[PDB]
């Protein structure tokens, strides 16, 4: 464990901390956009439950989608897409 | 007395100040310091100069120091009276942190707000029921309270 950081969720040791908000303060962090999704697209890889037409979604700049409330909830543990941790 | 390691953290403020944030201490009490801080870029408080009071209690580094906003912000973890709502100000306090980090904590909550914390305050109920008009009031007090301020 160590200091978590607000902007994308990270714990970082307390020596790591200044450079690593500083870095996290120096560009805009992860998106996502919302949408409904047009088209069932198979399960979901956060929750397993299917991506149905009408679901509430995230697209992410990766084009990843997710349920809006899956994406979120990992996004308080790690703002990283689930499929693409390093872009 | 100050303690060698308030000598210490404030010769390295001095010496290395943090980017986007100005902590000088106090000429009559060296416990205070006066604090402005930079609203991060690409949140609604982008271009503000936020003033803020940091005082280092008599414990420290065993207790927080404690910091007040003394510019008004609209901000779902800063209440009317510019107390900060900060879990490292208060349960998750550890002397590993500074006032350096302590300071740089509370810019990174400026660029990401919590209105999910359990304290009901009106901030952050129009933060969750109408986010883009708080950002907006945020944009608005930004540019009537934290700029030509200083
Ligand atoms: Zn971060
Ligand atoms: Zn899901
Ligand atoms: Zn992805």
């Amino acid at each position: 464990s160590g200091f978590k950081c607000p902007i994308c969720s990270k714990s970082v040791a307390s020596d790591e901390m200044e450079m690593h908000f500083i870095m996290c303060l120096s560009k805009p962090r992860l998106s996502y956009n919302d949408d409904v999704l047009t088209k069932d697209a198979g399960e979901c890889v956060i929750c397993l439950e299917e991506l149905l037409q009408g679901d509430t979604i995230a697209r992410l700049p990766c084009l990843c989608i997710y349920h809006k409330s899956c994406i979120d909830s990992w996004f308080e543990v790690n703002r990283s897409c689930p499929e693409h941790p390093a872009d | 007395g100050l303690p060698r390691r308030i000598i210490k953290e404030t010769q390295r403020l001095l010496a290395e100040p943090v980017p986007g944030i100005k902590a000088e201490p106090d000429e009559s009490n060296a416990r205070y310091f006066h604090v402005v801080i930079a609203g991060p870029q690409d949140s609604p408080f982008e271009g503000g100069t936020f003033k803020l009071e940091l005082f280092l209690p008599e414990e420290y580094p065993m207790a927080a120091p404690k910091v007040r906003f003394m510019t008004k912000i609209y901000h779902p973890n800063v209440d009317k009276l510019g107390r900060i709502c900060l879990d490292i100000l208060k349960d998750k306090w550890s002397p590993a942190l500074q006032i350096r980090t302590v300071l740089l904590s509370i810019q990174a909550l400026l660029s990401a707000p919590n209105p999910d914390d359990p304290l009901a305050n009106d901030v952050a109920e129009q933060w969750k029921t109408n986010e883009a008009q708080a950002i907006e009031t945020a944009r608005a007090w930004t540019r009537l309270y934290a700029m030509n301020n200083i």
